[PDB]
C-alpha cells in the first residue's frame, strides 16, 4: 500500500495510515485499515506488496498473542520490534522474501514512555520520534523537523499530523483517500473517528 | 536440455505387400565435418524388427543398449522367448515412445528421431515414428529429417494410400528406397554414398544388407554449365 | 469479464457476464462465472477460467468438510479466508483469479473480495474484470442501502450491460443472483443482444446508438 | 534451447443432438509445412459410451487420452463396474489437466456421449482444465473458421422469421443425425479449402444408446 | 527412528499403557469443574507436603489457552505442559486461518485428538493426564465445561472432578448439584466448588485454588483471603 | 530382531509411575547435596563435592555450580556428564532469546525449556532420561529473585528454599525450621552452610569439600552480580560463620 | 516381547483378535436396513448423571447419503470418520457425484490393517456404515478392525450383540417399513441395555433417499418410545 | 515354539513357523476350485456368510480383461495382492502395449510374497490365490501360496475340504482338458468338482460364485441368478 506515518509525543504514539486499496486502474476500497494490534499497548502499521502485508502482519500478531498467553505478560515494544526485525532479516534472504515495511508504535508500561520503531523490509530497525515509509517522508519530514518537540501533547501531535497530511494531499500525485489515525498510550489503543 | 554433437541424418522406410523396408546412411557428422564414415544406424531387435535412428549418436548408442538389455530381460523366466512371447515391433516401439516422452517431460530429451519397422505375429506390417518430443505417427511411408522433405514425396508416388500396399512388390519398393537414397546423396549436405538397407518380410524373414553404395549417378551434364549467367567460356 | 456484487438491506446481489476470450477470438458466448458453493454461498469468477473453477470447487470441498466437523454452516469471513490462504501457497507461481465470495451468515449478509495476490477485502460493493470500471459508474451513482429487491436486481443487471456494451471482452449474457437468509436465488440468463434494445427503449438510454 | 512443445495441427468438432452426439476430426498429422501422416486417428472410443479427442500437440494429446482411458479402467475396479457418466468423466479430466497447471498439456480437448437422461452431451476443455457442457464446439487449427458457421446453422443465430421485422427469432430445434453429419462434412470441406493444416480425411464417431459407430470421408490432399 | 509399539492390545481386549496412564491421573492432585447459570468455576487442590514454596512463580494449575478458554488438569505435570502448548498454538492457528476464536468444544476435540494419537503411534507413550476445559464460545452466554482423558474420549459435564479422591467429590456433587436449578450467581457457584473440595482437601488454607471464568473473556483468579472467607462461612453453617 | 533387547525406557508401571524416572531419582539421591536459599536482597547456592582426594585440583574444578548467563546459575545433583549436555543447551537458549528479543531471558522461560527437554526423554525416543536434578538461581525484572528445581520427570517448581541430592528429607526439615521471609543474604549464607554441616555424611565440613555461590543486587547500583566463591573465600566464610 | 503383526498357530493375527475383545466391551449399536430406509440406533451409556448426555456423539454423519454408528474404543473412530468424510467429499470433487456406500466402506477398511513396526496397533472400534446410492439402494455395512466388511440386512454390535442378533434373526423380513424398523431397534435396545431405556440414554437415526441422513430429536424419539410401550401392552 | 515369534527366524529343523501359520489361515478359508481346458479357464468359488442377515463374502477378483483370481484366507491381503497384479498388468499395457503373461504374473507375486518372509517387522501374506488367464500361449491356471511358491496346473483347489475336489480333478484330468470350445461344460465340471468338498450345506443361488476367461471371452464373473443355470 501507500502512506504510513508515525509520531511519538510526550505520553503517546500516533500512527496515521492511508485508506486506499488499488487493483489495476481501479480503487477497490477507500476505508481500509492498514494496522494490527499486536498487544493491548502495541500497534503495528504496515505497507508494501499486495497480500504480503496482511499475511506478515497477521503472522506477527499470532506470534505475539501466543507469547502473551504463554507467559501471561505483555512484551515491551522494544522486544516486539526486535522480534519483527529478525523475522524480516530472516525473510530477505529467503526464496521469496516478504516485501513489507512496518511502523511499530507502543507504550512501555514499565518505563512509562511511548516508543516508535521504523522497520523496512530488509530488517532495518531504527527508533525515532517521528517516521515514515516510502515517499511519505520526502514531503513530511521537513515539517516534522521544524515543528516537532518532545514535550508535545497528543492534541498538538494530531494538529502537526493534520499539517503533514495536508502537505501530502497537495504535493503527491496519488490520491490515498485520507488516513485512519490511531493513538497508543497508557490506557491502550483507540481510534480517532473524525479526521 | 542439450545440443546434439555427432549426428546421423535421414532414415527412410515404407510398407509393401508382405512386409517393410528401412534404410539409413553410415555417416556420423560433427557439424559440417563428415567425421565418422562407418556408423550403423539400423539396429535389429530379434528377427522381426529393425529400429532406424537419426539425430544424436551418443543418444543412439544409449538406445541401442536399452534394446539389447530389453531382449536379455525378455528371455528371463520365459520358455517361449524365441516363439510366442518373443518381442514384437509394437512392444519395442511403445517402450521407446514411453522413454522419449518421459525424457522430454524432464526437459532432458534423447535428441533423436526413430522409426520402428517390423512385422507382427499375425503377419501385419508395423511402421511407426517417434521423436525427441514423444510425438508418434504411422503412415505407409515414413522418413526423418531431410527424407521427410525429399524421400516421402517419391515413396508416396508408389504407396499413396493404404490400398496401394498389397499392389506393391518388394522389388518395386526396394527400387524406390534406393532411388530415394540417391536423391538424398545429391541434395543432403550431411549425407554419404555408403548406406545400409534392411527388409523384414513375413515369409523370407529379416534380410540385412550392408555396405551398399549409391550408383548410376548423373553428373555428365555439369561440363556444359558455365558461369552464373553471362559467362560463355 | 465483468462481475459485480453489492450488499443491501435485503441481502446481496451478484451479477456477471458470460463471455470467454482467447485473445481477440470469443471462445464462449455463454459460460457460467458463478459457482454455488452451498445454498447460502456464492463465488464469482474473473481471470483464468481453469484457476477460478479449480480453486473455488476446491473451496466448496473445504466448506463442506467444515459443516460436517462442526455441525454448522461456515461463515463468509472464514470461507473467503480459506480461499485467500490457498492463493498464498501458490503466490508468485502465476495464478490469475479474482473473485467475490457472497453469502448470508450469522452476522447478516457478507461480501468479500479475494484475488491471486492473497488480498482479502470486506466491503459493501465490488466489481472485477476487464469491464469493472464501466460497472462502477452505474453502481456508484444509483446505489443505496434502501433499495428494493426489484430495483437492486435491475441495478446489477444494468451495470453489467453498461460494461458489456463498452468493454470488448465482456458480453454474451447476464446471470443474476439474489442472496437471502433463506439462501441464494437464481434470477435468470439474460441475452445482452435482446436486453440492450429493451433497455434502450424503456429507459431511453444509449441515445447515441441507432436502433 | 530445447522446446518441449510442438504443433501437429488438425481440427476437431463436437455436436450434441437430442438423443445422440457426434465427435469428428480430420486425420491429418503435420509439423511445420510437412505431412507426417494422412491417416492418423485423433478421436477415440474410451469406453462407457464416451468418445474423446485431444487436439494440439499430439504427444500431450496421446498421453491425456491414454490417462483417461486408464482412469475409466480404475473407476470400474474401484466402484463395482459402475458406468462412468459423461458429467463425471468431464470432472475427472479437469483434474487430469490441472495436474500440469505449471507444465500444461498443450491440447484442446472435447468429449461426447449421452447424459444420464439419455440426451446428447458434449463437453469442452481448455489446456489447463476449464470445462463446460456445450451443444456445439469446434477446436483446433480451424476452430475460428467453423464455430461461426455452427452458431448460424445449429443455433440459428442472427436468423429471424421473415416478415417479423427482426422481432421474432427463428425457433430453435434439435437436428437429426443425418442433418448434423451434413453440417460436419460441409464444415470440414470448407475448413480444408482455406486452412493448410486441415485435409486428407475426416473421421466421425457417432454415439447413441445403441453404442459407438464410425464414419469416414475423404478430404482434399493438397 | 524409534518405532516400537508401546500401546498394544492384551488378550482380554485392554490397552494396559492407556489404563496405567489413568492410574497416573488417579495419583494427581484433585481438580474440579462446576458450571453455574452464567459462569464456570475451576477448583484445584494444592498438596501441602510442599512448603517453603514460592507461590508467585510456581506453575499455576489452571492455564489460559486463549482469552476466553481455560484448562486445568490432573496427572503428570510435565505431560500437561505439552498439551497446553499444543492447545495454545492451535488456538492462534484457528484465529489465523478461520478468523474466529476456537469454540470450547473444538479446542477440547483437538486436545483429545492429540491424546488419542499418542495411544496408537509408534515409539511414544500415552499422556498421563486428564483435563477439564472450560469457557464461553465467542458471542455466547451459555457456559461450557468439557473433560478429556488419556484414551482420547471427551464429553461435556454439568459438573465434574478428576484426580485423587475424585470418587468422593463426585459423590458430593451428584447429590448437591441440581440440573433444573444450577448455581444462579458467582457466589453460589464458588461456594459449591469450595464445599466439594473441602470433602477431600484437608486444610482450607493455601490448599485450595479457585478460578472464575465469566462470559466475554472475563477470567479472574481468587486470592487466599477471598477463598478463606468461603471456608469460614461454610464451617460456621456446618456447626448446627 | 532388535525388539528382544529393548528395555522400553518410556513406559508406565501398573501403578502409573515412570520406571526410569523413578530409578533416575534413586541415582540422584546418592549425589552430593545441593542447597538453594532465596532472600529479599539475593540468592545463595551451596553444594557439597563428593568424597574428594587431596590430589584433586580444586581451584580449577567445577562439578556442582555452573553459570548459564550473567543473571542465572544452576546447582547440579546427579551425573555431571548428563548435566553438561543440558547446561550447554540452556546457555544456547538464553543467547537465542537475547538475539531475538534483545532482552535477557526470564528465569522461568529458561527453566521451562530445559524441563520440556527432560520431559521428551520420558515420553518418546526410547532413550534413557537424564539422571540430573537442577536448582536454578536467577534474577529478572518481572519477578526479581527466583529459585526453581527440575528433575528427570521434567517437572519443575518454585521455592523460597530447597535442597536436592542426598539427605533432602533431613535438609528440607532444617530449612523449614529456621527460614523466615524477611531474611537477608548474609543470614541465608549461614543457614545454607549450617544445614550442610548437619546433613553431610562426612566427618567434618571443610573448604575443599564445598562449592559456593551468591547472586546479589550487592553490585554498584541497580544491577546483579554473580559470585562463584574461590577455595580461599569458602575457607573464610566457614571461619566467619563459626563452623571451622 | 513379540511382533505386532504376528500370526497365531491357528492362522489369526493376535492383535486383530484382541481388538475384537475390546469391541465386545463397547456400548450396543444396532442397524436395520429396509426398502424405505436404514435405521441406526445406539446406547449412550453415560458413566454418571452429571454427564450431559446430548454430548455423547456415537452416531455420526459422513455425507448427506451416508451415516455411521460406532461401538468400542470410540476415540479411535474419530480419525476413521475424518478419513471417511474426506474420501466422500474428495470423490465428489473428482467425479461430480455421490460415492457408493460400498466404496466408502472399502476406503475405511483399507486403513484397518495399516499397522506394524503407519499406526502402532489396530483400531479398537467397529462401525456400522449405513447409506443409500442409486446403484444398490439402501445398504448397511459392518466394518471391523480386521479390514473385512460384510453387508447386512440387520446387525448389532457391542456388549449385547449376540443376544440382539438372535432377536434380529427372528424379527427381520424384506417388507419392513421404516416406522416398524424404528420401533424394532428401540425394542431390542431396551432388551439388552442395563439401565431403563429413555430419550436421554438412547439415540435413533435414519437415512432416506429424500431427506438424507438425520439424527432424531429427543422429543421425536420419546414419542416412538411411548408408542412402543403401548403396542407391547396391546397383547 | 521358541522359533515362531517372527518371520526372520528359522527353526532347528529349517522351518519357518510364521509362514506355516499363514498357510493355516488358507485351510480355514472357504473352498475354491480352479480348472482349465486348451480354450478356456474357469474359477469356481464357494462364498461364505457371517449369518442369515449377512451377505456372502466375495471370493473372485478381476485383474485385467484377460486375467483374474479367486481367494482363500485373509480377504484384505487378497485385495493388496490383486491390486498389485492390476498395476503390473497395467504397467505392461501402458509401457509395452503388451498383455501380461500369466506365468510372469505368477513370478511377480512370488517375489512380492518372498520379501515379507525374509525381513524383520513385516509378516507373510495370509491368503492363497488361484489365478486364471488367457494369453499368447493359451489358457493358464496358477496356484499361489504365501510362502512364495507359485505352481502352474491343469486344475486345483484350495481352502477347507479342498482335498475332495482335488482328487476328483485328478481322476477327471483326461476328460476336462479336452473340453474345448464349450464354456458351459467346463463350468459344469468345475461345479461338480467343488461339490466334492461340500458337507451339510449345498450350492444355492447366492452361495455360488463362478468366473471364466477364454479365447474370445473376457474375464467375467457370474453371481446371483446368473449361476442358477448351473445349480
Ligand atoms: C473476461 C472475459 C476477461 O477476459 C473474464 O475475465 C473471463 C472470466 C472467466 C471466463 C471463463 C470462466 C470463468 C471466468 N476470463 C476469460 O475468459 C479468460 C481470460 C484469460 C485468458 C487467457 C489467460 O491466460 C492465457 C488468462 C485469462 N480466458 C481463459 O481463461 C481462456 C479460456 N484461456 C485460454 O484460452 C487459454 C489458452 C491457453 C493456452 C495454453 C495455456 C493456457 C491457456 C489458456 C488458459
Ligand atoms: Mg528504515
Ligand atoms: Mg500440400
Amino acid at each position: 500500500m501507500d502512506i504510513i506515518l508515525g509520531i511519538r509525543v510526550q505520553d503517546s504514539v500516533i500512527l496515521a495510515s492511508s485508506k486506499a486499496v488499488t487493483r489495476g486502474i481501479s480503487v477497490l476500497k477507500d476505508s481500509d485499515d492498514k494496522t494490527r494490534q499486536l498487544s493491548p499497548h502495541t500497534l503495528m502499521s504496515f505497507a508494501g506488496e499486495a497480500g504480503d502485508t496482511v499475511q506478515f502482519a497477521e503472522y506477527i500478531q499470532a506470534n505475539i498473542q501466543l507469547y502473551s498467553i504463554r507467559e501471561d505478560y505483555e512484551l515491551s515494544p522494544q522486544a516486539v520490534s526486535s522480534f519483527v526485525r529478525q523475522e524480516l532479516a530472516k525473510s530477505i534472504r529467503s526464496r521469496r522474501p516478504y516485501q513489507v515495511n512496518v511502523l511499530i508504535g507502543g507504550y512501555d508500561k514499565k518505563k512509562n514512555k511511548p516508543e516508535l520503531y521504523q522497520i523496512d523490509y530488509l530488517g532495518t530497525k531504527v527508533e525515532l520520534p517521528y517516521g515514515a515509509h516510502g515517499y511519505s517522508g520526502f514531503y513530511t519530514f521537513s515539517l516534522l523537523d521544524h515543528h516537532y518537540r518532545p514535550d508535545m501533547t497528543t492534541e498538538e501531535g494530531l494538529d502537526l499530523l493534520k499539517l503533514c497530511v495536508q502537505e501530502l494531499e497537495k504535493r503527491m500525485p496519488m490520491d490515498f483517500k485520507g488516513v485512519i489515525v490511531k493513538i497508543v498510550d497508557k490506557d491502550g489503543i483507540r481510534q480517532v473517528d473524525d479526521f | 536440455t542439450q545440443q546434439p554433437i555427432v549426428t546421423g541424418t535421414s532414415v527412410i522406410s515404407m510398407k509393401y505387400d508382405n512386409g517393410v523396408i528401412i534404410a539409413a546412411d553410415n555417416l556420423g557428422s560433427y557439424g559440417s565435418l563428415l567425421r565418422f564414415n562407418g556408423v550403423e544406424r539400423l539396429i535389429p531387435v530379434g528377427d522381426n524388427t529393425v529400429v532406424g535412428i537419426s539425430g544424436d549418436i551418443s543418444d543412439m548408442q544409449h538406445i541401442e543398449r536399452l534394446l539389447k538389455d530389453l531382449v536379455t530381460e525378455n528371455a528371463y523366466d520365459n520358455p517361449l522367448a524365441d516363439a510366442e512371447e518373443a518381442l514384437e515391433p509394437s512392444y519395442i516401439f511403445e517402450y521407446l515412445a514411453t522413454v522419449m516422452y518421459q525424457r522430454r517431460s524432464k526437459m532432458n530429451p534423447l535428441w533423436n528421431a526413430i522409426i520402428v519397422a517390423g512385422v507382427q505375429s499375425n503377419g501385419d506390417q508395423f511402421l511407426r515414428y517417434v521423436n525427441l518430443l514423444g510425438v508418434t505417427y504411422s503412415s505407409p511411408t515414413l522418413a526423418t529429417g531431410f527424407g521427410a522433405h525429399m524421400a516421402n514425396p517419391l515413396l508416396r508416388k508408389v504407396v499413396d494410400r493404404e490400398s496401394d500396399i498389397p499392389k506393391t512388390t518388394v522389388q518395386v519398393a526396394e527400387e524406390a528406397i534406393v532411388n530415394a537414397m540417391r536423391v538424398l546423396y545429391y541434395r543432403d549436405a550431411r549425407s554419404s554414398r555408403n548406406f545400409s538397407l534392411a527388409i523384414i518380410d513375413k515369409n523370407t524373414g529379416l534380410t540385412f544388407k550392408k555396405n551398399l553404395q549409391v550408383e548410376n549417378m548423373k553428373w555428365d551434364f555439369a561440363k556444359d554449365i558455365k558461369g552464373y549467367g553471362t559467362q560463355k567460356i | 469479464t465483468t462481475t459485480l456484487a453489492f450488499k443491501f438491506q435485503h441481502g446481496v446481489i451478484a451479477a456477471v457476464d458470460s463471455r470467454a476470450s482467447a485473445g481477440s477470438y470469443i471462445s464462449a458466448l455463454r459460460v457460467n462465472k458463478v459457482i454455488e458453493i452451498n445454498p447460502y454461498l456464492l463465488g464469482t469468477m474473473s481471470g483464468c477460467a481453469a484457476d477460478c473453477q479449480y480453486w473455488e470447487r476446491l473451496l466448496a470441498k473445504e466448506c463442506r468438510l467444515y459443516y460436517l466437523r462442526n455441525g454448522e454452516r461456515i461463515s463468509v469471513s472464514a470461507a473467503s479466508k480459506l480461499l485467500s490462504n490457498m492463493m498464498c501457497q501458490y503466490r508468485g507461481m502465476g495464478l490469475s483469479m479474482g473473485s467475490m465470495i457472497c453469502g448470508w451468515d450469522k452476522k447478516g449478509p457478507g461480501l468479500y473480495y479475494v484475488d491471486e495476490h492473497g488480498t482479502r477485502l470486506s466491503g459493501n460493493m465490488f466489481s472485477t474484470g476487464s469491464g469493472n470500471t464501466y460497472a462502477y459508474g452505474v453502481l456508484d451513482s444509483n446505489y443505496k442501502w434502501d433499495l428494493s429487491v426489484e430495483d437492486a436486481l435491475y441495478l446489477g443487471k444494468r451495470s453489467i450491460l453498461a460494461a458489456a456494451h463498452r468493454d470488448a471482452y465482456s458480453g454474451g449474457s447476464v446471470n443474476l443472483y439474489h442472496v437471502t437468509e433463506d439462501g441464494w436465488i437464481y434470477h435468470g440468463n439474460h441475452d445482452v443482444g435482446e436486453l440492450f434494445w429493451k433497455v434502450k427503449e424503456e429507459e431511453g438510454s444509449f441515445n447515441n446508438v441507432i436502433g | 534451447q530445447f522446446n518441449p512443445y510442438g504443433d501437429n495441427g488438425g481440427t476437431i468438432l463436437g455436436i450434441a443432438g437430442e438423443d445422440f452426439a457426434v465427435l469428428a476430426g480430420d486425420t491429418r498429422n503435420i509439423t511445420d509445412y510437412s505431412i507426417n501422416s494422412r491417416y492418423e486417428p485423433k478421436v477415440f472410443d474410451c469406453g462407457d459410451n464416451i468418445v474423446m479427442s485431444a487436439n494440439g500437440f499430439a504427444a500431450d494429446g496421446d498421453a491425456l487420452v491414454k490417462r483417461f482411458k486408464n482412469s475409466v479402467k480404475w473407476y470400474h475396479f474401484d466402484h463395482n463396474d459402475k458406468k462412468l457418466s459423461i458429467n463425471s468423466a468431464a470432472r475427472n479430466i479437469q483434474h487430469l489437466l490441472y495436474s500440469r497447471r505449471f507444465f500444461p498439456y498443450y491440447v484442446y480437448n472435447i468429449i461426447a456421449g449421452l447424459d444420464e437422461d439419455g440426451k446428447g452431451a458434449v463437453y469442452s476443455f481448455d489446456p489447463v482444465g476449464s470445462y463446460q457442457r456445450e451443444q456445439c464446439r469446434a477446436g483446433g487449427a480451424a476452430a475460428s473458421l467453423i464455430m461461426p458457421f455452427l452458431d448460424n446453422q445449429v443455433n440459428f443465430k442472427n436468423q429471424y422469421e421473415p416478415g417479423t421485422n427482426g422481432k421474432v427469432k427463428k425457433p430453435l430445434k434439435y437436428l437429426s443425425v443425418e442433418e448434423v453429419i451434413k453440417l460436419v462434412r460441409d464444415s470440414f470441406t470448407s475448413a480444408t479449402e482455406r486452412h493448410i493444416q486441415v485435409g486428407d480425411g475426416l473421421e466421425i464417431l457417432i454415439v447413441t444408446k445403441d453404442g459407438v459407430r464410425k464414419e469416414f470421408y475423404e478430404l482434399k490432399r493438397d | 527412528g524409534y518405532d516400537r509399539a508401546l500401546s498394544i492390545f492384551s488378550p482380554d481386549g485392554h490397552i494396559f499403557q492407556v489404563e496405567y496412564a489413568l492410574e497416573a491421573v488417579k495419583r494427581g492432585t484433585c481438580a474440579v469443574g462446576v458450571k453455574g447459570k452464567n459462569c464456570v468455576v475451576l477448583g484445584c487442590e494444592r498438596r501441602s507436603t510442599l512448603k517453603l514454596q514460592d507461590t508467585r512463580i510456581t506453575p499455576s494449575k489452571v492455564s489460559k489457552i486463549d482469552s476466553h478458554v481455560v484448562l486445568s488438569f490432573s496427572g503428570l505435570n510435565a505431560d500437561s505442559r505439552i498439551l497446553i502448548e499444543k492447545a495454545r498454538v492451535e488456538a492462534q492457528s484457528h484465529r489465523l486461518t478461520l478468523e474466529d476464536p476456537v469454540t470450547v468444544e473444538y479446542l477440547t476435540r483437538y486436545v483429545a485428538g492429540v491424546q488419542q494419537r499418542y495411544t496408537q503411534s509408534g515409539g511414544v507413550r500415552p499422556f498421563g493426564v486428564s483435563t477439564l476445559i472450560a469457557g464461553f464460545d465467542p458471542r455466547d452466554d451459555e457456559p461450557k465445561l468439557y473433560q478429556t482423558e488419556p484414551s482420547g474420549i471427551y464429553s461435556s459435564w454439568s459438573a465434574q472432578t478428576i484426580g485423587r479422591n475424585s470418587k468422593t467429590v463426585r459423590e458430593f456433587l451428584e447429590k448437591n448439584y441440581d440440573r433444573k436449578e444450577p448455581p444462579a450467581t458467582v457466589e453460589e457457584c464458588v461456594k459449591l466448588t469450595v464445599r466439594s473440595l473441602l470433602e477431600v482437601v484437608q486444610t482450607g488454607a493455601k490448599n485450595i485454588e479457585i478460578t472464575v471464568v465469566k462470559p466475554d473473556s472475563d477470567i479472574v483468579a481468587l486470592s487466599s483471603e477471598e477463598i478463606n472467607q468461603y471456608v469460614t462461612q461454610i464451617e460456621q453453617e456446618k456447626q448446627e | 530382531g532388535s525388539r528382544r533387547y529393548d528395555s522400553r525406557t518410556t513406559i508406565f508401571s501398573p501403578e502409573g509411575r515412570l520406571y526410569q524416572v523413578e530409578y533416575a531419582l534413586e541415582s540422584i539421591s546418592h549425589a552430593g547435596t545441593a542447597i538453594g536459599i532465596m532472600a529479599s536482597d539475593g540468592i545463595v547456592l551451596a553444594a557439597e563435592r563428593k568424597v574428594t582426594s587431596t590430589l584433586l585440583e580444586q581451584d580449577t574444578s567445577t562439578e556442582k555450580l555452573y553459570k548459564l548467563n550473567d543473571k542465572i546459575a544452576v546447582a547440579v545433583a546427579g551425573l555431571t556428564a548428563d548435566a553438561e549436555i543440558l547446561i550447554n543447551t540452556a546457555r544456547i537458549h538464553a543467547q537465542n532469546y537475547l538475539k531475538t528479543y534483545n532482552e535477557d531471558i526470564p528465569v522461568e522461560i529458561l527453566v521451562r525449556r530445559l524441563s520440556d527437554i527432560k520431559q521428551g526423554y520420558t515420553q518418546h525416543g526410547g532413550l534413557r532420561p537424564f539422571g540430573v536434578s537442577f536448582i536454578y538461581a536467577g534474577y529478572d525484572d518481572r519477578y526479581g529473585y527466583q529459585l526453581y528445581t527440575s528433575n528427570p520427570s521434567g517437572n519443575y517448581t518454585g521455592w523460597k528454599a530447597i535442597s536436592v541430592g542426598a539427605n533432602t528429607s533431613a535438609a528440607q526439615t532444617l530449612l523449614q525450621m529456621d527460614y523466615k521471609d524477611d531474611m537477608k543474604v548474609d543470614d541465608a549464607i549461614e543457614l545454607a552452610l549450617k544445614t550442610l554441616s548437619k546433613t553431610t555424611d562426612s566427618s567434618a565440613l571443610t573448604y575443599d569439600r564445598l562449592e559456593f555461590a551468591t547472586i546479589r543486587k550487592g553490585a554498584n547500583d541497580g544491577e546483579v552480580y554473580q559470585k562463584i566463591f574461590k577455595p580461599q573465600e569458602i575457607k573464610d566464610i566457614l571461619v566467619k560463620t563459626g563452623i571451622t | 516381547d513379540r511382533g505386532v503383526s504376528t500370526f497365531s498357530p491357528e492362522g489369526r493375527l493376535f492383535q486383530v483378535e484382541y481388538s475384537l475383545e475390546a469391541i465386545k466391551l463397547g456400548s450396543t449399536a444396532i442397524g436395520i436396513a429396509t426398502k424405505e430406509g436404514v435405521v441406526l440406533g445406539v446406547e449412550k451409556r453415560a458413566t454418571s448423571p452429571l454427564l450431559e448426555s446430548d454430548s455423547i456423539e456415537k452416531i455420526v454423519e459422513i455425507d448427506r447419503h451416508i451415516g455411521c454408528a460406532m461401538s468400542g474404543l470410540t476415540a479411535d473412530a474419530r480419525s476413521m470418520i475424518e478419513h471417511a468424510r474426506t474420501a466422500a467429499v474428495t470423490h465428489n470433487l473428482y467425479y461430480d457425484e455421490d460415492i457408493n456406500v460400498e466404496s466408502l466402506t472399502q476406503s475405511v477398511c483399507d486403513l484397518a490393517l495399516r499397522f506394524g513396526e503407519l499406526m502402532s496397533r489396530p483400531f479398537g472400534v467397529a462401525l456400522l456404515i449405513a447409506g443409500h446410492d442409486a446403484d444398490d439402494g439402501y445398504q448397511l455395512f459392518h466394518a471391523e478392525p480386521s479390514g473385512t466388511f460384510y453387508r447386512y440386512n440387520a446387525k448389532a454390535i457391542g456388549s449385547g450383540s449376540e443376544g440382539a442378533q438372535a432377536e434380529l434373526l427372528n424379527e427381520w423380513h424384506s417388507s419392513l417399513t421404516l416406522k416398524e424398523a424404528e420401533l424394532l431397534v428401540l425394542k431390542i435396545l431396551k432388551q439388552v441395555m442395563e439401565e431403563k431405556l429413555d430419550e436421554n440414554n438412547a439415540q435413533l437415526s435414519c437415512i432416506t433417499k429424500q431427506d438424507g441422513f438425520k439424527i432424531y430429536d429427543n422429543e421425536k424419539t420419546a414419542e416412538l418410545i411411548k408408542e412402543l410401550k403401548e403396542k407391547e401392552a396391546a397383547e | 515354539n521358541n522359533y515362531d515369534g517372527d518371520t526372520v527366524t528359522f527353526s532347528p529343523t529349517g522351518r519357518l513357523f510364521q509362514v506355516e501359520y499363514a498357510l493355516e489361515a488358507i485351510k480355514q478359508g472357504s473352498v475354491t476350485v480352479g480348472l482349465r481346458s486348451n480354450t478356456h479357464a474357469v474359477l469356481v468359488a464357494l462364498k461364505r456368510n457371517a449369518d442369515e442377515l449377512s451377505s456372502y463374502q466375495k471370493k473372485i477378483i478381476k485383474c485385467d480383461e484377460h486375467m483374474g483370481l479367486s481367494l482363500a484366507g485373509l480377504a484384505p491381503d487378497a485385495r493388496v495382492l490383486s491390486n498389485y497384479l492390476r498395476q503390473q498388468c497395467n504397467y505392461s499395457s501402458l509401457v509395452f502395449n503388451r498383455k501380461l503373461a500369466v506365468e510372469r504374473a505368477g513370478h511377480l507375486l512370488c517375489d512380492k510374497a518372498q520379501k515379507n518372509t525374509q525381513s524383520y517387522g513385516g509378516r507373510p501374506y495370509g491368503v492363497g490365490l488361484l489365478i486364471i488367464g488367457y494369453d499368447k500361449s493359451g489358457a493358464h491356471l496358477l496356484e499361489f501360496q504365501p510362502s512364495g511358491n507359485v505352481t502352474e496346473l491343469y486344475g486345483t483347489a484350495i481352502g477347507a475340504r479342498s482335498q475332495g475336489a482335488k482328487t476328483y480333478l485328478e481322476r477327471t484330468l483326461d476328460t476336462f482338458i479336452k473340453i474345448d470350445g464349450n464354456p458351459d461344460e467346463l463350468i459344469k465340471a468345475g461345479v461338480e468338482a467343488i461339490s466334492q468338498s461340500l458337507r451339510d450345506e449345498s450350492l444355492t443361488v447366492d452361495n455360488l460364485s463362478i468366473a471364466i476367461v477364454g479365447k474370445d471371452t473376457p474375464f467375467t464373473i457370474y453371481d446371483g441368478e446368473a449361476v442358477a443355470k448351473y445349480i
